[PDB]
């Protein structure tokens, strides 16, 4: 049984599994959080091909353990236990703004609800063969020393910080790339 | 007996050097140690080893949390003792291979370096200075204050035709491990274009 | 011992500086996904009751991790922040089991940097 979770913005557990031995079948889903000592079962499954492959659960922003089991009818086929924030994604950075000064600029965004994040900036000119990067706390990233005379593409994301939430997490998508010379926006790069 | 220590972290291992030495190196160091007492983990207290005018420890005792004592004594009589914390006196590794190249298609110069303390297990966030000026003569040094391990400097900032020194150094920036700036790293040389 | 006295930002920094880094070189070579997480916590000072629990007192399998530089550190961090940790201390004293201690261990110091984030330790209105 290979298992896959994603925990979306702090806001829904999505559990995914695939098993060749069990697809003349639908296993089923059963979770608990820490404590609350009997198993439920999952009310909102996914499917695939017409047989369970994942289970949705509202998790409301909550940061526990969530114990679950996949089962062939009673038998257990698979069992773990997993802090569901150690496979937070989080959302894609909104409201992304630039300000420009002289051979320099400042890229801000609207901060996530959470905490312990890297709100993430890579850019590049046609001269660079690799993005270049410059990560803070909060979605207010300056890059001095760039050249005004140049074109530059750039693009956000948001990552978790490996020593509060581990180091299985997704960042999240980039937002729009956005192209910039002499400090006005610009189609291609 | 005025004196001075910084440490280093992860040198030779998962080892940290502790360095201190006399502010006025016309002492006669004769028969003084250096003692650092507290913040260890299997030990009260050290003692220093003495290479000519500096005296230096290698170890793996040091705990990175909490203030040490450190002494210098003549025999058991302590001559001066100084509380402080191996955390608050990181001297940064200078900087090395450090390499130039001119872009004509950039108009610019390519600066690159490589910073050890990336490949350390604490202290992974350092401020870099980079320091640039023309080889012949004298002038003042171009500062660039960086956080990466790459620059740029644009074509139109130097004299064309001409020859130029540059060299970096690092300081820990970190909300923790605090400290002092590294040596410069070796000079590098460049020339410009017309 | 209660830790509600202690000066928790002092303790996450230590954490951050160094444990955190101590605690993942104890782990080498292990897969994350490995151990299954049992061990939760709530608010600080439930966290470090826990992570006290977890780092000192002997359980059966890993008999000491009390000798180990996180463990050394840790108890350095709470003797330091913890007013009345040290006059408290009780004055006498790798196995596959404590590894999945200390991945238990790296949870609890990881939920310590998260205590806004809400569980199903609720019911709390007030006026
Ligand atoms: C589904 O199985 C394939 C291998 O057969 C694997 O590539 C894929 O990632 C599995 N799905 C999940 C949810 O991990
Ligand atoms: C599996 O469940 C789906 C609905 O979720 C249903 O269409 C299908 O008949 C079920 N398969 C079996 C093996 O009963
Ligand atoms: C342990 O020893 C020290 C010194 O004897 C003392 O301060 C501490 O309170 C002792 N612990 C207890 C619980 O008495």
């Amino acid at each position: 049984v290979q298992i896959q979770i994603i925990y979306f913005n702090l806001e829904t557990v999505q559990v995914t599994w695939n098993a060749s031995k069990y697809s003349r079948t639908n296993l089923t889903f059963h979770y608990r959080f820490n404590g609350d000592e009997a198993y439920d079962q999952c009310t909102n499954y996914l499917l695939q091909e017409g047989h369970t492959s994942g289970c949705l659960l509202d998790a409301e922003q909550r940061d526990d353990i969530l114990y679950f089991s996949i089962r062939n009818g009673t038998h257990p086929v698979f069992t773990a236990s997993r802090w569901m924030v150690y496979y937070l994604k989080p959302s894609s950075p909104k409201h992304v703004r630039f300000s420009w000064h002289q051979d320099a600029v400042t890229v801000t965004c609207s901060d996530l609800s959470y905490g312990d994040l890297l709100y993430e900036v890579q850019y590049r000119s046609p001269f660079d063969t690799e993005w270049q990067s410059k990560q803070e706390n909060t979605c207010n990233v300056t890059i001095e020393g760039l050249d005004a005379e140049k074109c530059y593409s750039f693009w956000v994301r948001v990552k978790a910080m490996e020593d509060v939430y581990g180091p299985d997490t997704y960042p999240s998508d980039w937002s729009e790339v956005t192209c910039w010379q002499r400090g006005e926006i610009r189609d291609a790069c | 007996h005025s004196f001075w220590c910084h440490s280093q972290l992860e040198v030779d291992g998962s080892q940290h050097l502790l360095t201190c030495a006399f502010n006025d190196s016309d002492i006669n160091t004769a028969n003084l140690e250096f003692q650092i007492c507290g913040a260890l983990l299997r030990v009260k207290c050290l003692t220093l080893n003495k290479l000519q005018d500096i005296y230096f420890i290698k170890t793996s005792e040091f705990l990175l949390i909490g203030s040490s004592n450190i002494c210098v004594k003549l025999g058991q009589k302590n001559l001066t003792c100084k509380n402080m914390a191996i955390n608050t006196i990181v001297k940064a590794e200078a900087p090395s291979d450090l390499k130039v190249v001119y872009r004509k298609e950039a108009n610019d110069f390519l600066v690159t370096f490589n910073a050890p303390h990336l490949k350390k297990k604490y202290l992974k966030k350092v401020k870099h200075d980079v320091a640039y000026r023309p080889a012949r003569g004298e002038s003042n040094w171009t500062h660039v204050s960086l956080f990466h391990t790459r620059t740029t400097i644009p074509q139109r900032k130097l004299r064309p035709k001409a020859m130029y020194e540059i060299k970096v150094r690092s300081i820990p920036h970190n909300d923790y491990f605090k400290g002092f700036w590294s040596e410069w790293s070796p000079s590098s040389t460049f020339e410009t274009p017309e | 011992y209660d830790f509600t006295n202690c000066d928790f930002e002092k303790i996450k920094a230590a954490y951050l500086s160094t444990i955190s880094k101590d605690l993942i070189t104890y782990m080498s070579g292990t897969k994350s996904t490995e151990f299954q997480n049992t061990v939760s916590c709530s608010n600080r000072p439930h966290c470090l009751t826990e992570i006290q629990s977890l780092t000192f007192n002997p359980t059966a399998g890993c008999a000491s991790l009390a000798k180990e530089m996180f463990a050394m550190k840790t108890k350095a961090a709470l003797a330091i922040w913890c007013p009345g940790y040290s006059e408290t201390q009780i004055n006498a004293t790798t196995t596959n089991k404590c590894l999945e201690q200390v991945s238990q261990l790296q949870g609890l110091w990881r939920r310590f940097n998260r205590p806004l984030l809400k569980q199903q330790g609720t019911k709390h209105h007030h006026h």
